[PDB]
């Protein structure tokens, strides 16, 4: 009672259900670097401008 | 500071939009009118000093040398008409307009706050001060001048940008009223003796201190007479207002690094004076007698007391009166003549009566008469100097004698004796250039009034 499969179905991608659960750390991986601080806060004008020798702006 | 810049840069326009025959009548009266409102700078209180703005301040050691710098630029203008008299209209705008580009940037060098700011207005000064010497200077030499005067002040400065940024980085700002507050002292290491010598030698080349001083002769021979009377009354005390300001930072190690600096001076003012008593020209005499004055200054400065430094201020001022008209009366003769020997024209009191009172009245300050602004402020310095040590009083006496050798030399050659015979195209003095003398002595006379205003901050 075998059926030959036809052109395209071994190509196909199927669903697995399996009862293997599935892996956390496949990679084995190291914890990550915590981020840099993010800075937050309104944007305000340079205190008293460039401040560049004697500029005033 | 505005209602002084602000003017001073009009007076591009009015010369470059005034009428082809009015550039040195329009020039001449409003630049006069300018150093008059000038006087207003005289509002000074016993405690703070007079303080405009975040960029510029006004105290008794600045408000003398703007009120100088403003009143020699209509005598300077005085000066010149005659000999660029054939020069193209258009290169005449330009010679004024150096000459008013060279006050802007000397008010504005008197009053910055910031040590950076007048470190950028100490050199703009050179641009129109070289320019006027290589481009209307009148010899050959005229081009190796220009080179020695900006290489020698430049060898000195670009240290004093080094060490001027250093000093921000570590106390955090430049500003003069903030340093008084945050100035802390230095110690002994060899990191400190370099600073010391990065802050003060661009202004010891200015002085000139002896030693560094074989420029200054140069550029007096060769620049024109305009040349020579800012570079003799403001442009060397340059040197001098920065020192005052900048040696308050670089306590106590002045108690050490002074002494190499004092004994050139002490030293070197008796060398040039004895200089002069040899010098066949003119101009390169009274070059030889600034070096000699301003050897005072320097070692008034480095001393550091209230009475040395109320001596150094009348110096600068007295001294920049008296070298400006020692350098117009010189050129009086020149103009006639054409040549700055001294031997070469003898007996003019003879021909000329009254411009020998002028050189007698010249020569008479030069010399430090009392009660003349020359004397006081020569005196205050002897004063301090024979309580920093005894002795100095030998080399000061000694220095007083050969003083008044050449001063009175320099009047006998010229203008007693006999006069010279083939040299017969002495003209009558014109009233400009008897007008031109009397707008230097009669100030200098009249501060003898009032001398507190020249004493400085330590009155
Ligand atoms: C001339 C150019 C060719 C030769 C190279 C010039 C450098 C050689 C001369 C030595 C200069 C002294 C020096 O190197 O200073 C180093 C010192 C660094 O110390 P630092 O790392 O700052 O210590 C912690 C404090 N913050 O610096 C300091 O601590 C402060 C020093 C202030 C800045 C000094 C600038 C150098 C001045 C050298 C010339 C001085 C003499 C000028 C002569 C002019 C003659 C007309
Ligand atoms: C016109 C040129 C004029 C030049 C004037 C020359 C001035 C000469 C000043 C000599 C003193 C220099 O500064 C001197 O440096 C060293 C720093 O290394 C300091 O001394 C310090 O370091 C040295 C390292 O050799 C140690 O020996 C010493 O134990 C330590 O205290 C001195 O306490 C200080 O006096």
């Amino acid at each position: 009672g075998w059926v030959r499969p036809d052109l395209g179905d071994l190509s196909k991608v199927t669903k697995v259900k399996t009862d293997r659960p599935l892996p956390e750390n496949p990679y084995h991986s190291r914890a990550r670097p915590e981020p840099n601080p993010e800075v937050e806060g309104d944007l305000k004008p340079a205190r008293h401008g460039s401040r560049l020798f004697f500029w005033t702006m | 500071m505005l209602k002084y810049i602000i003017p001073t840069i009009m007076l591009m326009p009015l010369t470059w939009l005034s009428k082809n025959n009015m550039i040195w009548v329009n020039s001449t009266a409003h630049s006069l009118l300018i150093s008059f409102t000038s006087l207003l700078l005289m509002n000074q209180f016993g405690d703070n000093s007079l303080n405009f703005s975040l960029l510029f301040f006004s105290d008794s050691l600045s408000t003398p040398l703007l009120i100088l710098t403003m009143w020699l630029l209509p005598l300077m203008l005085m000066a010149s008409q005659h000999h660029l008299s054939k020069e193209n209209l258009t290169r005449k705008k330009l010679f004024i307009t150096m000459l008013i580009s060279l006050q802007l940037f000397l008010i504005m060098t008197f009053t910055a706050m910031e040590l950076i700011l007048f470190y950028i207005l100490f050199e703009a000064t050179l641009v129109p001060t070289l320019i006027i010497i290589t481009r209307w200077g009148n010899q050959t030499e005229r081009l190796n001048a220009g080179l020695y005067f900006l290489f020698y002040t430049l060898a000195g400065s670009l240290p004093l940008l080094v060490a001027l940024i250093y000093i921000q980085n570590t106390v955090g700002s430049l500003n003069f009223l903030m340093l008084q507050y945050w100035v802390q002292p230095v110690h002994n290491s060899w990191s400190n003796v370099f600073m010391w010598l990065a802050c003060m030698m661009a202004f010891m080349v200015k002085m000139p201190l002896y030693g560094l001083h074989l420029w200054l002769p140069k550029a007096h021979v060769e620049a024109p007479i305009a040349g020579s009377m800012v570079l003799a009354a403001v442009l060397l005390k340059l040197g001098g207002y920065g020192m005052l300001r900048i040696t308050l930072i670089l306590n106590p190690m002045t108690d050490f690094m002074a002494y190499p600096f004092i004994m050139l001076s002490l030293w070197g003012m008796i060398m040039t004076s004895s200089i002069c008593l040899r010098q066949t020209d003119l101009k390169s005499l009274i070059a030889y007698s600034s070096v000699s004055h301003m050897a005072l200054v320097i070692v008034a400065i480095l001393i550091q007391t209230p009475w040395s430094y109320m001596g150094a201020t009348a110096l600068m001022i007295a001294h920049g009166l008296t070298s400006s008209m020692l350098f117009c009366l010189a050129n009086s003769n020149y103009e006639r003549i054409h040549s700055r020997t001294m031997i070469l024209a003898r007996g003019l009191q003879t021909l000329l009566p009254l411009m020998a009172t002028w050189w007698l009245l010249a020569s008479l300050t030069n010399l430090a008469l009392p009660p003349t602004i020359n004397l006081i402020g020569e005196l205050f310095v002897v004063m301090s100097t024979f309580s920093w040590s005894n002795i100095t009083i030998i080399l000061m006496g000694v220095n007083m004698v050969i003083t008044a050798l050449y001063s009175l030399y320099m009047l006998i050659m010229t203008q007693r004796g006999k006069y010279t015979y083939h040299i017969n195209n002495i003209s009558p003095s014109f009233t400009r250039e008897n007008a031109l003398m009397s707008l230097h002595i009669l100030p200098l006379l009249l501060l003898t009034l009032n001398p507190k205003i020249i004493l400085g901050p330590l009155y």
